[PDB]
């Protein structure tokens, strides 16, 4: 009866145990019911189908805005964090997004209390509160969340895009919004938010515009007694589905050129295509089809042949969405000092590809190969996370059957030329929108976009440039892409070995490498996962050796990318990054052609042959990178200078930057084979494969470096790790710097605590699941201090400790004594509550640390995590958990009296301050709780005096793991 | 590659170095 249909089978993928049930209720609302009787976590998400662009033009941000406030309280929960509170005290979360067609709420939470959150979760749609406090208070946090994307470049051009196209169209609202637009001007304009917030809730948040989906251990029967018994009470106001048929790019929209200046210093060249909606055409993608070809990275590809002529590094294309009614077409790239000079020709180049694809007209083989790819892809998909997986459904119900719905993004079915030729003959000069972005700019610009305040200039397009475009000819230097010979054919899951161990076994041991095996006994996919950590003491010897490891290996991937791309296309992946250590090296994806994959890579990079003129572009764009960095957020900066400051060896960014001028091509030729020269290798091969294929593929890795490398074991005194600054009783030191780029402040505060142990870490994790929640609901719910409030463990070398981080527009020391005053709430807050809410706690952390990966790479990083923490504690969810439950209300009062009390005889403080723009002074030190008084804390003016003056702690000693 | 709007969130968990 509630029930107005019950869809057919869900299509899933043969290799998905878990149960789907779709339906839609007689309000309207388009279900996914999903019974996993093994999740550890239960998740439920509900998606609106309105957003930003439903805005009334006159309260700009309206939808953002009721998104932040329906999680402040309803009728039937008032309290405004009951539902947090609800979700922290039995390890759940919680958060939601605002987009220009969609508002989607989700969270997860143990299984055993769906119900529970559900309810509370249900009542953001049925009797939100809006209370008036509350929306004087939370307009701040959205105040402040856009305040930290006004120097955001993204950002930036995201919403100077929206002010280049029809004025008069949806596109060029502002859908942020910010105290001026929420709160100053509608105070002007005589307007009442609070009930703007109702009646815009009240007239868009319709059953007939809702789809949910709810994730549990119940059965599909049970789900659906709950879900209908929640969520049929919803309201239908039979609200018509918001459509844009107009494109917000009209003629007098196109043939322009945009000259834009950035706040990082980058170099970019932004192509734009306007193309009708082609959101129907999903069964054979026409948008996709030409994306493939045209941002394809293999040979003959036109990326290929803009980085060879030295123009451009990257490059993206393929549509971008819009809106219902209207979608773009994209072809961006990032541009040399050399590219810049030569956009015109970039241009050129690119139609000179897009007439290619003209002239070979579509190929159908392509449309095969990938429509295969994609069919492997889904039978062999990765179990998703619950919280990401309902949310993502939530939103794709709406634009899909619900027997389509795991399959509709997914599988290929029908190859259309027609349509493909339809969107090509879309992509020509006559439709055409190119920006620049480049400091270059800066100065020569004559507008102003008002919200963000992007400086730019926008030209016509010459008609001579347009008609040369027009007439692009075929360039032979473009063809399509090869038969892709990485597509995986061996899926085979190899039988469980009778030696096979649930957790890595050591399986060699020896001064060249120590290998970790593990065959997945739990998955049973045909993945694998490759990870290699290579040890040489030359890859951070100084700033010098660590700019040389990165451009090495940076160089590497470079040459191996039309190579590689093939490979990541069929499912094959890598990554190759310097560490402090020296290397790291990861190959996951189908186990079939991995060991080809690997082979080359070792072979590579220990043969390698620098391209002088890459070597110079990649440079200077390491250059840029480094100095970008100042553009970065003052948390960012906070966490930079923490780290910098507690580890016993670290170069700053400006220290890399002085020493990249002398690094020269000789130099780093020199360099490569005396990083390889001596090596330590430890990895972790864990997937669908054997002790002996293992011990294989270690072998050929050792036997390749030694033939081409001459590679020799290292000393094991070598091996060497670096140790946290240890900090001195009582003691607080504060260390503060300036963002010449945010006009806002930032803040750090790290209590060290002790070494990791069993003990301590449960000591620390226990207390900071307990103020975990609080510490929101104080610092930014309550005070507001900033969007950015957290809390949290840091772990780091073997040492750990709390640490705060806070963005405000208010003053560090402010901010300072605000942390300080929750700390005295906590403990007050601790001493009085019930061994039920305590125990309750205890609970919570337990089955957060006991939740069970979902794929194999999420088991593999764990396993991975020990190793290279080198504390090797496999079973250490079991143990610490068994130890957490013994911890009682007392143990974490004294815990804190001694450690992190203000008054504690162990206290270990160091805060980080970082100033807003406009500040040139601040001192270090300064209705609400009481803050404590603080002690004048040591200013450190040179981090190197700093550690210099310190001892340091010990490393944690390994977790002994006998084996062969 | 082939490219697969900027949408805003209710909070940022986890803070990370970037």
């Amino acid at each position: 009866p509630a029930i107005k249909r019950i869809g057919n089978h869900i299509t899933k993928s043969p290799e998905d145990k878990r149960e789907y049930r779709g339906l839609e209720l007689a309000n309207g609302i388009k279900v996914l019911l999903i019974s996993d009787p093994t999740t550890d976590k239960s998740s439920a998400a509900l998606d609106v189908h309105i957003g930003s662009l439903s805005d009334p033009p006159n309260i700009a941000g309206l939808s953002h805005f009721c998104q932040h406030m329906l999680f402040l309280g309803t009728k039937k929960y008032p309290k405004e964090n009951e539902y947090s509170q609800f979700l922290s005290e039995h390890a759940g979360s919680s958060n939601a997004f605002t987009s220009g067609e969609h508002t989607n709420y989700y969270f997860d939470v143990s299984h055993e209390h769906l119900e529970g959150a559900l309810d509370r979760f249900a009542q953001f749609f049925l009797c939100p509160l809006f209370d008036e406090s509350c929306k004087d208070r939370e307009v701040n946090a959205v105040d402040s969340e856009h305040e930290k994307n006004v120097m955001n470049d993204a950002w930036r051009l995201f919403q100077l895009e929206k002010a280049t196209g029809n004025p008069k169209h949806p596109f060029s609202k502002f859908g942020t919004g910010n105290k001026y637009t929420l709160e100053t001007r509608p105070n002007q304009e005589g307007i009442d938010v609070r009930q703007e917030l109702l009646k815009f809730h009240s007239a868009y948040y319709s059953s007939n515009l809702m789809a949910v989906c709810v994730l549990g251990r119940e059965s599909l029967d049970d789900l659906t007694n709950l879900v209908v018994k929640l969520f049929s009470e919803v309201e239908n106001k039979n609200v018509p589905l918001p459509e844009f048929p107009e494109h917000p790019f009209q003629e007098e929209h196109l043939k322009q050129l945009y000259k834009i200046v950035p706040i990082k210093d980058i170099r970019n060249l932004y192509v734009t295509f306007p193309i009708p909606d082609l959101q129907k055409y999903y069964k054979s993608n026409p948008g996709h089809y030409l994306g493939h070809l045209i941002g394809h990275e293999g040979p003959g590809s036109l990326l290929s042949e803009l980085k060879s002529k030295g123009w451009v590094n990257t490059l993206v294309g393929g549509q971008k969405e819009g809106a219902r009614g209207f979608m773009f077409f994209i072809i961006n790239v990032d541009l040399t000092e050399e590219g810049l000079l030569h956009v015109e020709d970039i241009i050129l180049h690119m139609f000179q590809y897009i007439q290619k694809l003209r002239a070979e007209g579509p190929q159908e083989w392509v449309f095969q190969e990938c429509k295969d790819l994609n069919a492997v892809a889904f039978r062999f998909k990765d179990k998703e996370r619950p919280r990401g997986y309902t949310s993502k459904i939530a939103g794709i119900l709406h634009y899909y059957p619900l027997e389509e719905v795991l399959t509709a993004e997914y599988l290929l079915e029908e190859f259309r030329p027609d349509l493909i030729e339809m969107v090509l003959d879309k992509l020509r000069p006559e439709n055409v929108r190119v920006a620049i972005v480049s400091k270059s700019f800066e100065g020569k610009t004559d507008r102003t976009e008002e919200w963000y305040g992007t400086q730019y200039k926008q030209e016509a397009i010459p008609d001579e440039v347009i008609k040369k475009w027009q007439n692009a000819d075929l360039n032979g230097k473009f063809k399509l892409p090869t038969k892709n010979e990485f597509i995986p054919t061996n899926f085979e899951i190899l039988p469980l070995e009778k030696e096979a161990t649930p957790y890595p076994a050591l399986i060699k041991d020896t001064a060249m490498s120590k290998l970790w095996f593990k065959q997945d006994d739990k998955f049973f996919l045909p993945k694998a996962c490759l990870n290699f950590e290579f040890f040489s003491p030359f890859a951070y010897v100084d700033p010098l050796h660590c700019n040389m490891a990165y451009l090495y290996l940076e160089l590497l991937k470079d040459s191996l990318n039309e190579y590689a791309y093939a490979a990541e296309l069929a499912g094959l992946s890598y990554d190759l990054q310097n560490t402090i250590y020296g290397m790291y090296l990861s190959v996951k994806g189908y186990n079939d052609k991995q060991p080809i994959l690997l082979k080359k890579i070792i072979e590579k990079m220990a043969t390698f042959e620098i391209d002088e003129k890459r070597f110079e572009i990649i440079k200077e764009a390491y250059m840029r990178s480094l100095n970008n960095f100042r553009a970065e957020q003052p948390h960012q900066h906070a966490m930079y200078y923490l780290r910098l400051l507690m580890t016993e060896v670290a170069w700053t960014k400006d220290e890399l930057k002085e020493a990249l001028d002398d690094v020269t091509l000789p130099r780093l030729k020199a360099f490569i084979p005396q990083l390889l020269s001596r090596l330590h290798i430890e990895a972790l091969l864990h997937g669908n494969i054997t002790k002996q294929a293992a011990l294989g593929i270690m072998q050929m890795v050792e036997d390749t470096l030694i033939e081409h490398a001459h590679t020799k074991p290292l000393l094991p005194s070598q091996l060497v790790r670096y140790r946290e600054v240890q900090l001195p009783d009582r003691g607080w030191f504060v260390y503060q710097q300036r963002n010449e780029v945010h006009n806002n402040c930032g803040i750090e505060i790290y209590y060290q605590t002790d070494m990791q142990s069993t003990s301590e870490n449960m000591f620390l994790e226990l207390f900071c699941q307990i103020i975990s929640e609080p510490c929101f609901n104080t610092l930014r719910t309550k005070e507001q201090l900033g969007y950015i409030v957290f809390s949290g463990p840091r772990r780091a070398n073997g040492i750990q400790g709390l640490r705060f981080i806070i963005q405000s527009e208010k003053p560090p020391h402010y901010l300072e004594s605000r942390v300080e005053a929750f700390l005295i709430t906590m403990e007050k807050s601790i001493e009085d509550m019930t061994e039920e809410a305590f125990q309750k706690h205890i609970q919570a952390l337990a089955i957060r640390r006991l939740d069970k990966p979902k794929k194999l790479s999420a088991e593999c990083a764990k396993y991975w995590g020990e190793i290279i923490s080198q504390q090797y504690n496999f079973d250490r969810d079991n143990t610490e958990v068994a130890y957490l439950k013994t911890l009682t209300k007392e143990d974490i009062i004294k815990f804190y009296k001694e450690m992190l009390a203000v008054d504690a005889p162990r206290r270990h403080k160091v805060s980080v301050h970082v100033l807003a723009r406009e500040m040139d002074s601040c001192p270090v030190v300064g209705n609400l709780s009481q803050a404590p008084a603080l002690p004048q804390p040591e200013v450190i003016q040179n981090m190197t005096e700093f550690k210099r003056g310190l001892p340091l702690f010990p490393l944690v000693k390994p977790h002994i793991n006998f084996m062969a | 590659f082939v490219n697969q709007v900027e949408a805003l969130y209710l909070v940022c968990g986890e803070r990370g170095f970037f």
